[PDB]
């Protein structure tokens, strides 16, 4: 079924945005006085925190790039947790039209 | 730029006794400090990371603690092979950035 | 009902390692820890650790040596300290207290007295302590009792068994010669001795010897 | 109507991910220098905050495993409240069917 | 590490009289202080939790305040009782940090 392999699709999709967010964040915030974002570990767990919207503040971007390497990060996010939503509406409402015969 | 201060400069202890390394920082940094043992001639060799992590080959006689700006690296009973200058190192904010250095004294 | 319970006092060789316990009851929750802290003499409180029972993981102080090792018994509700290797530094006091995963000790544990000497265990020799024939009275009459040539500290000196509790003065121990030596005192109206008893009950823990004394008038 | 008994069933299971969560983040975080994430009452407050997505930034995990118990409160709600945004679709698409005859 | 300075270290005040202990922390930990008093030869007791919090069966005469690094406690008429030990205990960051005390005197 499309909805269940572009839940999946999405999923294995946000994990390699993540990890090439992490990596690319870091070569762009490096060379910028005062970054924060400068070692793979914490980017890493900076994307997690973008991709899924909650941006608790600990850590961002300061570079054009860094910044823009976030915005990549967030529409990943939001359109891969929206697929998923997606995806069970489908299964919802494919479920109640048997349940109705149809 | 993170700016760490390490004084007094130097140290002077007796064999066997505890000594207590300063290293204080223009900001807070979390526990992103690390510290560097050279003896004369060699190059830096890290001692500890993470303010308080242990590294492996590393004499277990060596620790050390803090957060935030204020960190220590202490030596519990020195010893002749300790005689050298020690340094600390952020990673919290680029420039990574090392303190001026406290020389040991037996 | 005393919610933590821990022995007295503890005699160490330097060198060698000693294991304290805490006893808990009360209520008790899968969010509860228990901490150690470390009291010298004349000084302040020092944290040493924490152990969450429940799951069993323990955190220590990172500033101070780790001479500590922190495990509990989830069926005997008791807290264990595992120190080793202990030196003249180690001797204090150590409490354990019970925080209930919101920040503060609620209650704390009367506290085990430890000391690090090569001496021996030595009880101590209780004399009474009456007025002289020729000591005058007023309303109030003073009597005491000595207690000498203990070691290791400490000794928890009561009169009547608690029952008389104003009135009394227990002077700090002296050190002479790898042995203790203090006085209790107390004091009652005249009137009431010697027809109300009055007596000195003088436990020390490091020897699990409690001993009583009655005070009577000389002959 | 399973749209309906997931959504339920999804809500009973986001509180008991917050609750361990709670537990599971001031178990990871006690021992780490300077966390703040360190005792029960404010850790819950934290969880609803991440699994609502809302982040604050008065409160976060700062060790590995503190981050990793962060990630299963994040998603289990951000899939929790997507999956009553699901639920809430098959109720609409099901009475816009009705009011259609079918 | 927080650092809980109390100072005076002694308090001399006279019978009947309000006396007021100072505890301040090398950083902002909002109302995550506690209160504990010291008998001679007894072990601590909680006096007053969160700066400001009652405790059950603790004189209505012992108060707290304050909020962020300054932090007070107070006891409206002094009395004999009180002759102690006081130490502050912060829970704002780990590890718990304990100040060095503040000896009240009549
Ligand atoms: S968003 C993270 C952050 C940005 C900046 C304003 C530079 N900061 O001081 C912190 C680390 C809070
Ligand atoms: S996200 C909460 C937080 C993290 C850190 C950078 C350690 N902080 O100072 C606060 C408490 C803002
Ligand atoms: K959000
Ligand atoms: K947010
Ligand atoms: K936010
Ligand atoms: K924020
Ligand atoms: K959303």
């Amino acid at each position: 079924a499309l909805h269940w392999r572009a839940a999946g699709a999405a999923t294995v999709l946000l994990v390699i945005v993540l990890l090439a967010g992490s990596y690319l964040a870091v070569l762009a915030e490096r060379g910028a006085p005062g970054a924060q974002l400068i070692t793979y570990p914490r980017a890493l767990w900076w994307s997690v925190e973008t991709a899924t919207t909650v941006g608790y503040g600990d850590l961002c971007p300061v570079t054009l790039w860094g910044r823009l390497v976030a915005v990549v990060v967030m529409v990943a996010g939001i359109t891969s947790f929206g697929l998923v939503t997606a995806a069970l509406a489908t299964w919802f409402v494919g479920r109640e039209q048997e349940r109705r015969g149809h | 730029d993170i700016l760490l201060t390490q004084s007094p400069a130097i140290l002077s202890v007796s064999p066997g006794e505890r000594v207590s390394f300063s290293c204080r920082a223009s900001q807070s940094i979390g526990t992103d400090i690390h510290w560097y043992q050279q003896r004369t001639n060699g190059s830096p060799r890290l001692l500890i990371k993470y303010a308080s992590e242990s590294i492996s080959g590393i004499p277990s006689r060596f620790s050390g603690s803090g957060s935030g700006t204020d960190f220590t690296l202490s030596i519990n009973s020195v010893e002749s092979e300790d005689i050298a200058n020690y340094y600390c190192q952020q990673s919290n904010r680029w420039p990574f950035t090392f303190g001026s250095g406290t020389k040991l004294e037996i | 009902q005393v919610q933590l319970q821990q022995p007295g006092a503890e005699l160490v060789k330097p060198g060698a390692s000693v294991k304290l316990s805490c006893k808990a009851s009360g209520y008790t929750f899968t969010s509860d820890w228990i901490h150690w802290v470390k009291q010298r003499p004349g000084h302040g409180l020092e944290w040493i650790g924490e152990i969450i029972p429940s799951y069993g993981r323990a955190n220590y102080n990172e500033k101070i040596q780790k001479k500590a090792t922190l495990t509990a018994d989830k069926s005997s509700s008791t807290a264990f300290m595992q120190l080793s290797s202990l030196t003249s530094e180690d001797s204090a006091v150590y409490y354990c207290a019970r925080e209930r995963g919101d920040g503060y000790f609620a209650v704390w544990g009367a506290g085990t007295t430890v000391t690090v000497s090569s001496a021996k265990t030595t009880p101590p020799s209780v004399y009474p302590l009456a007025p002289g024939s020729a000591a005058q009275t007023n309303s109030m009459v003073t009597l005491g009792c000595l207690v000498k040539g203990y070691f290791p500290e400490p000794v928890t000196v009561t009169w009547n068994s608690g029952s008389l509790s104003s009135g009394v003065h227990t002077f700090p121990a002296v050190l002479q010669s790898d042995l203790y030596t203090l006085s209790s005192s107390v004091t009652v109206p005249s009137s009431s001795w010697p027809s109300e008893t009055v007596t000195c009950n003088v436990a020390h823990p490091a020897s699990s010897t409690k001993v009583d004394k009655k005070i009577v008038p000389r002959d």
